[PDB]
């Protein structure tokens, strides 16, 4: 049937629930975004120069074993903020358990 | 819970600037349509769709706009969800499928300003917290209602003028979706001071996109949203209040 996704609330400005990356699932928060249609999360491999990463969940593909390697580069350009990195293949889980 | 096999996502290794710091999220979900994935990745619910993970293409909103309630909102993958809306959904035909794009008839203040005076484009965006706006006529709007300009397009109203501004409402469909004082009012705080904030922000989208009108979650907390794939449509109820 429907699968229901619950959300946080961040004083009526942040909107997002937890879904899972990797076998077993490694958790994050995302904005489910309907203005986008890319995701991304963070990479254990993110740069030092990085300090968002710092203080969020990030992704290692060595623990998942239904990683499959990609690569290729990418970047995003919001209204609010840009990011880049590299490309990935795994399965998503909604909610993460 | 579902499992969306062999989804392709981007592991972020630079993030400039402040955008991302402080945020109480650690990614970004797209749910709108392939036409404006970077790369041309398959969105994830694209990728749902094609494994048949739901029996109808559809997902839902509820966000709550007291910001201390529980649960703060939810998304229904493959469905709607009657707890959190009163009576039936009107819908909008996706005009340009790329955002959740439809067409937007006219924004009228009470006191009698309309902007969109003719009709215009807008989209239907969850990562938003505010309604964005053109610059020109968003500042229009804040001086028809007294709201006076912070910083980048953003404006404040004193909190205790806040219960007695008109309201203003949207037209989409040949219907009017009305948003009180209280709900096109964000309370925010920061160091113990409480201000309260205008739920319209002002920025130019340049063409060929914009320029756009964003129904931001100030409007999708009063107006529980579908978001439909089948049929490429918009659907609005009164949610829960
Ligand atoms: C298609 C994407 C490459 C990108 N989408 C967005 O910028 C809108 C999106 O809803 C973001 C989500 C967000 C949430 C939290 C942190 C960061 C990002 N909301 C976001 O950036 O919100 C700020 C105000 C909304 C304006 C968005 C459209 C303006 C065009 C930007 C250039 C082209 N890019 C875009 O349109
Ligand atoms: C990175 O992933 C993309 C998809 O996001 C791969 O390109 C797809 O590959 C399959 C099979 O080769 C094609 O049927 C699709 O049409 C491709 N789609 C697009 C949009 O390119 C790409 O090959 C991957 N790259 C690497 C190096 O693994
Ligand atoms: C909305 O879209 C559907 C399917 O494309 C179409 O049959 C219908 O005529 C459209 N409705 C309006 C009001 O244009």
């Amino acid at each position: 049937g429907p699968i229901p996704e619950v959300l946080k609330n961040y004083m009526d400005a942040q909107y997002y629930g937890e879904i899972g990356i990797g076998t077993p699932p490694q958790c994050f928060t995302v904005v489910f975004d309907t203005g986008s249609s890319n995701l991304w999360v963070p990479s254990i491999h993110c740069k030092l120069l990085d300090i968002a990463c710092w203080i969020h969940h990030k992704y290692n593909s060595d623990k998942s074993s239904t990683y499959v390697k990609n690569g290729t580069s990418f970047d995003i350009h919001y209204g609010s903020g840009s990011l880049s990195g590299y490309l990935s293949q795994d399965t998503v889980s909604v909610p993460c358990q | 819970g579902v499992k969306v096999e062999r989804q392709v996502f981007g592991e972020a290794t630079k993030q400039p600037g402040i955008t991302f710091i402080a945020a109480k999220f650690d990614g970004i979900l797209g749910m709108a349509y392939p036409r404006i994935s970077v790369n041309n990745v398959l969105p994830v619910f694209d990728n749902l769709m094609q494994q048949k993970l739901v029996d109808q293409n559809i997902f839902s909103f509820y966000l709550s706009r007291d910001p201390d309630a529980q649960p703060g909102g939810e998304l229904m993958l493959g469905g709607t969800d009657s707890k959190y809306y009163k009576g039936s959904l009107s819908y909008l035909n996706v005009t340009r499928k790329a955002y959740w794009q439809v067409h937007l008839d006219q924004v009228e203040v009470a006191s009698g300003l309309t902007l969109c005076k003719e009709g215009c484009e807008a989209i239907v965006d969850t990562g938003t917290s505010l309604m964005v706006g053109p610059v020109d006529e968003v500042r229009e709007l804040q001086k028809a209602i007294g709201a006076v300009p912070l910083i980048q397009g953003e404006y404040m109203i004193p909190c205790e003028k806040v219960s007695t501004l008109p309201a203003i409402t949207l037209k989409l469909g040949g219907k009017g979706y009305k948003l009180s004082p209280e709900d096109y009012t964000l309370k925010v705080s920061q160091a113990g001071k409480t201000l309260c904030l205008s739920g319209f922000m002002g920025m130019d989208i340049p063409p060929p996109s914009g320029p756009l009108w964003i129904l931001g979650d100030v409007f999708i907390g009063r107006y529980y949203t579908v978001f439909d794939r089948d049929n490429n449509r918009v659907g609005f109820a009164e949610a829960a209040r």
